[PDB]
């Protein structure tokens, strides 16, 4: 007796995915500095989110199989990549050069970590040559018979990355398009899936910084009332353990050498900066960390990594195990430099279930750098002159367990940084985009006229 | 009373039922290859927002619901979808315990409601011709 | 993990049970290594035969407990069975 | 397909180290982890450690803490990214680590402990006369 | 009776005009250049088909033939255009066979229905305004 | 009449392949008598 | 068989069969592809 | 400039002179050095 009527525009959405698209604010753009990711041809946002709080409703979420991850590492991959194309090619620079120690002032740590190369490069002129020299460190000249060589130069060439961009980042944000929608988990105990029983729908998120790093997420969103640490299975090895802070521990990264860049013609109109001198004496370049505040922070992990393996585990931590220089060490830009940093002082400990001293990182510097091992590309990045020093939050930090023991009084925890999507999946955990349906039929008593 | 977008998700069908104006307004919005890079992540957009709501507007058009949002249609309510009273449907629920009630019986009402408009314009075009 | 039995002496034709005794949550899979090659994966996820199984085996779970029934026995069956959770393996059973 | 191309048997001393291969080639070498598993004859498979390719991240079982390691060595050949090697090395051998040593693969990689593709083996035998 | 698409082709018009819901519903449906060579192949179709159904579907909006399929208006036939009976044009020819005898009476008669229509909504609005 | 075989285009393979086929837009619309007075 | 126009001269005929003859195409050599580096990152295929 | 010879190792009288065994230097990876290769040409692909 009762009668079909359609509904137009019922609040009904499924679980979907589609092209999320970019926003940023307004004086990031209007500066005009080039950015890598570029925002200025981007499109600028509200003046302020409508953050809609629904009510009565329990959404299904989930970190682990989300999407914008893996839409945000496509988008990544291809604004770092679409900023190199308009800069020079250093493929003139696959010489044969001849190096030598520098030993104007060297203390004994960083005893040949920079050598003095001296090569033949083409002028401004296609048919005359230059005599130039450099200073290149270690870890980007290998030896061929000293006579050496580049790193890459059997391998394949390197855009340098032009000074006028920097890669500092601009907080982007991800707006849904017309007819989606984003929901945000306003849960604080929300750990990795399931009823987040507060859920609130964003037209656009809030500020996403896209930082770099390994073994120790950089300048992140702090948790909120506690410590918590997210994993898909604690119980699986080859699962990351993502843990994020409440209080962000705070880092000095600094390098004490004041290099000047020096300008080389190679070819027409395209230049070539490289290290000519260190203005004052070459030290290592190191990172502070105050242990009053690091100890506490380990002391407020292990209370709540006691929940998931029990109340007596003796927990303990180690410094990475193996693998090459990317996640075997924290890597990250620190003003368009890029730091190598041994992280073997911090992770080194043991729980046993029951002060301006600053732990020092002592870090190296490369320039061949290649950031997401894909075979083919390389990056040079150019020599930054005067002292470079940033100061910076320890937000997040990655684990990784190992190992079977048959014998559960013991876990060392090792950190592991082997994929480049698991810093934003620990910023893009609240978010899930659902597509709205609205049409819906419902039973009323409607009998139509005609 | 303005709620906002999907502001009644969770709130009673007969008070979701009222609200239908602000998510059907909603449906549809607005140094050379980086405009590319962000353009056609945008141009992808717009068009397919267009045309995903041109065929919910072609596919309500055919039933007799052209321009109406609570349009009511012939065909009965056949209760072996659901065999609830109208105040355990109306007053009582909310559209999404609703939409996995009957998510099996759908392309069973969009074709009884095809059928009962196709019969009703040639039944109509009957009425007036003998006029 | 522990498997039950050891050794399992029979006849081909015959039906033969391994119950591999978990510990802790974990999706168990079941190998069979034939003597002079590489074992390779029969059950997997507890119940689901792998790719290229002739069904005559059998993953059953009730609880902190799985089964392997192997309905008939056949000539080249008789080898070793091991059962596996995250990285851990069984004592293993060679059915003979 | 996928291929699994393992090293020959070795007889090593008691005392020596050893350096077994493994030659993954016909899927996407860099993003599917690996594994290691040597089976005593006498005793249970043991697991020894994955290796995810891109970067060569590592992770030991306990019982082997600062004894094995895992290399890796990509592909740098732009025509043929698909393959690439994976090497072992146990060093201070013992009469216990008589074995046969397999490379392994998860089924699909979003799960890893699956291990349907094996490799031949690589029987290596320590004996102290 | 489900033809299909365009499966009334040659069929008579006294039938082809009980099968129109099919033809209305299949109007609009749906390692980096490489993505750019089929896009702009794909792109260029979507956004042409959807300003081709929206022309023809505006185009029926100004006759009073806003969201309906068989539409009836004021203007009569003109017999100057053909000369035949309703059972020589209706039960027995093609839609096909149709469109070639009339095809150029086209724009005569869409010029016929946009004047109908603008002075019927002149009369309705001084019919009600006495109220 | 003595044949000699010869390709001097290349589209000749394929339009072996598309000779079935040719490609027709729909026109929905259309006018028609009937017996319609319209009520207002 | 087709053709615009059998009458013509400049028109190709295309032939059509129904059963269709078969062909074994083969070589014989036995040549070994040998890479050859050019530049940096770019090899160049040749007969060795 | 290539610097071509015949190739006689195993040849049919039919198949006589079809392929050269040019012999020229060439560019390495460094942009500096030189080295002498050599190849297998058919003698469509070569003039004088
Ligand atoms: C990492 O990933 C792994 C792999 O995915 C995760 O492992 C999974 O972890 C979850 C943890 O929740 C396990 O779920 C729980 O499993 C137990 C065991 O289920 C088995 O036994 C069932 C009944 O057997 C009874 O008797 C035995 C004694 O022999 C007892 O030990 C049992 O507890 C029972 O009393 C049997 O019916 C099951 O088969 C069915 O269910 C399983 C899934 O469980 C399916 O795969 C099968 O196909 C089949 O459908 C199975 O043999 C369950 O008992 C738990 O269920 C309880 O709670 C459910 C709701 O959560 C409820 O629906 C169940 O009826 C049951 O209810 C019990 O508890 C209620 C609490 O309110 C009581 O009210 C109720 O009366 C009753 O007491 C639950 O399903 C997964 O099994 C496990 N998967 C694997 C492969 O091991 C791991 O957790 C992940 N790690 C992390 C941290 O991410
Ligand atoms: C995690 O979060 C922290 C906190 O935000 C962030 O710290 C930041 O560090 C970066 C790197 O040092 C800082 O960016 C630079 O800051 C230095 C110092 O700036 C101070 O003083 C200047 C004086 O003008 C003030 O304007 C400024 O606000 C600060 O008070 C600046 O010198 C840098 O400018 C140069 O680099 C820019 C790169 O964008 C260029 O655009 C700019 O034009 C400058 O370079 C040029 O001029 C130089 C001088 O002639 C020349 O030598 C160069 O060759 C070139 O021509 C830049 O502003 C940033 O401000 C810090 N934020 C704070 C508040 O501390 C971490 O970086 C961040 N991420 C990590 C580490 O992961
Ligand atoms: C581009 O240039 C690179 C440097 O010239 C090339 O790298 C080298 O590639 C060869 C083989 O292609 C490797 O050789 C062998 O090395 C492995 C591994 O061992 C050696 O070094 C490690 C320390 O890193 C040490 O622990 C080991 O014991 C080995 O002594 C051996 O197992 C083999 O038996 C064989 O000796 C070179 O090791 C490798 N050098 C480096 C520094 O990586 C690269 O191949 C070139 N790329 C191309 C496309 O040509
Ligand atoms: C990361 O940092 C750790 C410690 O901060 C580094 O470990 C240390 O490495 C040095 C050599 O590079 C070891 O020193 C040697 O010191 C001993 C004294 O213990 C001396 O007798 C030897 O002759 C030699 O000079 C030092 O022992 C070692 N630290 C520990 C605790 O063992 C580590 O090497 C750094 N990582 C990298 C990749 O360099
Ligand atoms: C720059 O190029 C010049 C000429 O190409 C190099 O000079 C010669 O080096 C070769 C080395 O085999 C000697 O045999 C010649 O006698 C040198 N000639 C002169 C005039 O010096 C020079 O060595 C190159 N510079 C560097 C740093 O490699
Ligand atoms: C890292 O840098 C900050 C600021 O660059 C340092 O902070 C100063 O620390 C002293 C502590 O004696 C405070 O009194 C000052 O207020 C801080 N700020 C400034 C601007 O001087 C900090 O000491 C550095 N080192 C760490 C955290 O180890
Ligand atoms: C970590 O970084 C943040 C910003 O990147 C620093 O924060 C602001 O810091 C001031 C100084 O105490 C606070 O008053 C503000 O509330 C902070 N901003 C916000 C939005 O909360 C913070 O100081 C850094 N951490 C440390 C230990 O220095
Ligand atoms: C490769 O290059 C070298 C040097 O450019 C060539 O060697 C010389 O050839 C010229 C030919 O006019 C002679 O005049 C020189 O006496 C040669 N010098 C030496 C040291 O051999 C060589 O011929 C080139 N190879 C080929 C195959 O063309
Ligand atoms: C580097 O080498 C050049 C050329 O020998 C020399 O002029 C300069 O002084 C050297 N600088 C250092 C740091 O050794
Ligand atoms: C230059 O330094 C390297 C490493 O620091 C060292 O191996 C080499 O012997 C040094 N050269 C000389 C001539 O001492
Ligand atoms: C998160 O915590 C709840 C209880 O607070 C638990 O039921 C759930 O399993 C946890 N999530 C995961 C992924 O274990
Ligand atoms: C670095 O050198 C330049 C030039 O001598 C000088 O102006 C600048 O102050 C120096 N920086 C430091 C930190 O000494
Ligand atoms: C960091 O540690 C070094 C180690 O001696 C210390 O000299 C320095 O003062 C510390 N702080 C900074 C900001 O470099
Ligand atoms: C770290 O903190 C704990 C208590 O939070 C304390 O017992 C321990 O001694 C501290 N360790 C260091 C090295 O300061
Ligand atoms: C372990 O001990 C702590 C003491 O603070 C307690 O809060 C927790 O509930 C205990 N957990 C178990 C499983 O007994
Ligand atoms: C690591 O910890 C042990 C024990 O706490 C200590 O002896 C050793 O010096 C520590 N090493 C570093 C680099 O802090
Ligand atoms: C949510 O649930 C409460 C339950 O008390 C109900 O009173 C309310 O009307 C519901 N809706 C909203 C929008 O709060
Ligand atoms: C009602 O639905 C059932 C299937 O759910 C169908 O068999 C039956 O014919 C339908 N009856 C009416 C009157 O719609
Ligand atoms: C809908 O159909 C599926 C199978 O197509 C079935 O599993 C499910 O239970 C059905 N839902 C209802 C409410 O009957
Ligand atoms: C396994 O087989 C034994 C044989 O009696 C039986 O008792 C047990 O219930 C079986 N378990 C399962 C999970 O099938
Ligand atoms: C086609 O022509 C035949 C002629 O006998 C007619 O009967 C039939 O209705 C026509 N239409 C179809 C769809 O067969
Ligand atoms: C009928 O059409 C003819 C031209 O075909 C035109 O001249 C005449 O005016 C029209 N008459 C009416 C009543 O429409
Ligand atoms: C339509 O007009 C054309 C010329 O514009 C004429 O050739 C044709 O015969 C006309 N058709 C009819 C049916 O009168
Ligand atoms: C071609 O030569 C290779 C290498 O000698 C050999 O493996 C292969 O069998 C040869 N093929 C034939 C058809 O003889
Ligand atoms: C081709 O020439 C090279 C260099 O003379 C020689 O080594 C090779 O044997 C020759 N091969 C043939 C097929 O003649
Ligand atoms: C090499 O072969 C070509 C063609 O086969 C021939 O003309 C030429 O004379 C040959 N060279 C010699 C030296 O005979």
């Amino acid at each position: 007796n009762l009668w079909v009527t359609v509904y137009y525009g019922v609040p009904v959405w499924k679980d979907a995915e589609t092209t999320l698209f970019c926003a940023s604010d307004a004086k990031a753009y209007e500066t005009e500095k080039h950015n890598v990711w570029a925002t200025h041809a981007c499109v600028p946002t509200d003046p302020n989110p409508q953050e809609i709080h629904l009510e009565n409703v329990t959404e299904e979420f989930n970190m682990w199989k989300n999407n914008m991850v893996e839409q945000m590492h496509t988008d990544i991959i291809s604004l770092w990549d679409q900023s190199l194309k308009p800069c020079v090619k250093l493929t003139p620079l696959c010489v044969t050069l001849q190096c030598t120690n520098v030993t104007n002032n060297i203390t004994d740590d960083m005893r040949g970590e920079l050598k003095n190369c001296s090569f033949n490069m083409t002028t401004e002129l296609r048919d005359k040559k230059q005599k130039v020299y450099s200073l290149f460190y270690r870890l980007d000249v290998v030896q061929i018979n000293k006579e050496y060589r580049l790193i890459n130069c059997n391998t394949s060439a390197c855009t340098q990355a032009c000074p006028k961009v920097s890669f500092e980042p601009i907080p982007i944000h991800y707006c849904a398009p017309a007819g989606f929608a984003i929901l945000k988990c306003k849960d604080k105990k929300f750990n990795g899936t399931g009823p987040c029983p507060s859920v609130s729908t964003v037209q656009c998120t809030h500020g996403i910084k896209p930082v770099v790093s390994t073994q120790l997420l950089l300048n992140g969103s702090l948790a909120e009332e506690e410590v918590m640490i997210r994993s898909e299975n604690i119980t699986n090895n080859a699962k990351n353990i993502l843990v994020q802070f409440n209080t962000p521990v705070q880092i000095n990264c600094t390098r004490p050498n004041n290099n000047t860049r020096k300008s080389i013609r190679i070819g027409p109109g395209q230049a070539f900066y490289a290290t000519g001198d260190i203005i004052g004496d070459i030290r290592q370049a190191h990172c502070n960390v105050s242990k009053a505040t690091w100890n506490e922070t380990l002391g407020k992990v292990v209370k709540q990594l006691r929940k998931h393996f029990g109340n007596n585990t003796i927990i303990r931590f180690a410094n990475s195990s193996g693998g090459d220089l990317e996640v075997t060490t924290h890597s990250f830009n620190c003003g368009g430099e890029f730091f190598y940093c041994n992280t073997s002082g911090l992770f080194n400990s043991t729980w046993i279930s029951n002060s301006n001293d600053s732990i020092t990182l002592p870090c190296r510097i490369k320039q061949i750098i290649n950031m997401w091992q894909r075979i083919g590309q390389c990056m040079y990045a150019p020599p930054i002159q005067g002292v470079i020093r940033c100061v910076s939050n320890i937000t997040g930090l990655i684990l990784t367990r190992d190992g079977g023991s048959t014998n559960s009084t013991t876990e060392t925890f090792r950190p592991g940084g082997g994929d480049m999507r698991d810093n934003w999946r620990s910023e893009l955990y609240k978010y899930k985009v659902v597509k709205i349906e609205p049409l819906g039929v419902a039973p009323t008593r409607c009998k139509r006229r005609v | 009373v303005f709620l906002g977008f999907l502001g009644a998700a969770g709130s009673t069908m007969g008070a979701a039922s009222m609200t239908l104006t602000v998510q059907a307004r909603n449906l549809l919005s607005g140094h050379l290859l980086k405009l590319t890079v962000w353009g056609i992540k945008q141009l992808q957009a717009r068009v397919l927002a267009v045309e995903r709501y041109l065929r919910d507007q072609q596919l309500l058009g055919i039933w007799g619901c052209s321009g109406k949002l609570i349009c009511c249609t012939n065909v009965p309510w056949n209760s072996s979808w659901s065999n609830r009273n109208l105040s355990e449907i109306w007053d009582n629920m909310t559209w999404l315990q609703w939409d996995k009630e009957i998510s099996n019986y759908t392309q069973i009402i969009y074709g009884l409601l095809e059928e009962s408009q196709n019969q009703q314009e040639k039944n109509e075009q009957d009425l007036l011709a003998l006029d | 993990l522990t498997q039950s039995p050891g050794t399992l002496s029979l006849s081909p034709g015959e039906t033969a049970i391994i119950s591999c005794r978990t510990s802790q949550y974990g999706s168990l899979a079941w190998y069979q290594q034939r003597p002079g090659q590489a074992p390779r994966l029969v059950i997997y996820s507890g119940s689901t035969r792998a790719a290229g199984i002739p069904d005559r085996f059998s993953g059953s779970r009730w609880g902190p407990d799985y089964n392997l029934t192997i309905s008939n026995l056949e000539s080249g069956d008789f080898g070793v069975y091991y059962c596996q959770q995250y990285e851990f393996f069984g004592q293993g059973t060679k059915v003979q | 397909q996928v291929q699994l191309v393992q090293s020959g048997g070795q007889m090593k001393k008691p005392g020596e180290s050893m350096r077994i291969s493994c030659r993954a080639s016909g899927y996407e070498f860099i993003d599917c982890t690996l594994n290691w598993i040597r089976l005593a004859p006498g005793k249970r498979p043991e697991w020894m450690g994955w290796l995810k390719p891109r970067w060569g991240a590592v992770n030991y079982a306990r019982p082997l803490q600062g004894r094995v390691t895992m290399t890796r060595q990509l592909s740098q050949d732009p025509d043929d990214p698909d393959w690439g090697t994976a090497f072992l090395e146990l060093r201070s051998l013992t009469v216990d680590d008589t074995a046969v040593y397999f490379c392994t693969r998860g089924k699909n990689c979003d799960y890893n402990w699956d291990f349907e593709h094996w490799g031949r083996g690589t029987p290596v035998i320590v004996s102290s006369p």
